[PDB]
């Protein structure tokens, strides 16, 4: 089966290497929210 | 206003707000954001045309194999030559300039090289320059700090020579307006 984008990985489709959550540093109330980094499952599209 | 306690306090608070706004304004730049967007768009173009080239290689191979199995490989060669050569679009004449000729072969699209038209913006004297722009390499293109714009007309009667658009200049002008608001204790902002 000639799959479209055959041999193209998830990142080859421009998927972000890492998804990092926003970080909040409200100083008036003394709040701090760290950024959380979660990877994306990896896969490859078979050429045939 | 400075001769009264309440309005003096109001002016002090207004100047504090102005200082905060001016400090925040220092943390903004149009050029960097535009360059980031240009880089992203160029990356998209590059990956897309890469897949286009991959698909074209696969399709040409499949066509050649099909013709070989069909013993019409000469006709397949003719068709591949047509695909990779197509034909050239002739220059198109218009009152607002001439559209440059361009090639429409599959490889012409794969190179993705495009001639910017010799065009005049309606209701203005702005003539957009014609030059070659690559979409794959658009990620390697940068946003100029400033650029000159062609001549302009207002109401089709009055004329305005070419004006320079600078990303720094507009931001600096707005920040200077904020500063003038800050320095309006006994002063009036310049008419400029």
């Amino acid at each position: 089966i000639p799959l479209p984008f055959g041999g193209k990985s998830s990142r080859d489709l421009k998927m972000l290497e890492t998804v990092r959550t926003p970080a909040l540093h409200f100083k008036s109330v003394g709040f701090h929210l760290p950024s959380r980094e979660f990877q994306v499952p990896t896969f490859t599209i078979p050429k045939l | 206003a400075l001769s009264s306690a309440s309005l003096a306090h109001m002016k002090a608070k207004f100047r504090e707000t102005l200082e905060d706004t001016r400090d925040r304004m220092y943390q903004m730049d149009i050029q960097q954001e535009l360059q980031r967007y240009l880089s992203l768009v160029g990356q998209v173009y590059s990956t897309l045309v890469t897949y286009i080239s991959d698909w074209w290689t696969l399709a040409a191979k499949n066509l050649t194999d099909f013709a070989e199995q069909y013993s019409i490989q000469d006709w397949a060669k003719r068709m591949k030559a047509l695909v990779e050569q197509g034909f050239t679009v002739p220059e198109i004449k218009t009152i607002l300039g001439t559209m440059p000729a361009f090639e429409v072969s599959l490889q012409a699209l794969q190179k993705a090289t495009f001639q910017t038209p010799d065009f005049i913006v309606p209701l203005t004297d702005l003539r957009i320059p014609s030059v070659q722009i690559n979409f794959k390499d658009l990620k390697n293109i940068k946003i100029p700090s400033r650029f000159s714009t062609p001549e302009f007309t207002i109401l089709n009667t009055f004329h305005i020579p070419s004006f320079t658009i600078d990303f720094v200049e507009m931001k600096v002008k707005i920040i200077r307006t904020i500063d003038q608001m800050l320095n309006s204790e006994l002063q009036w902002p310049v008419p400029d």
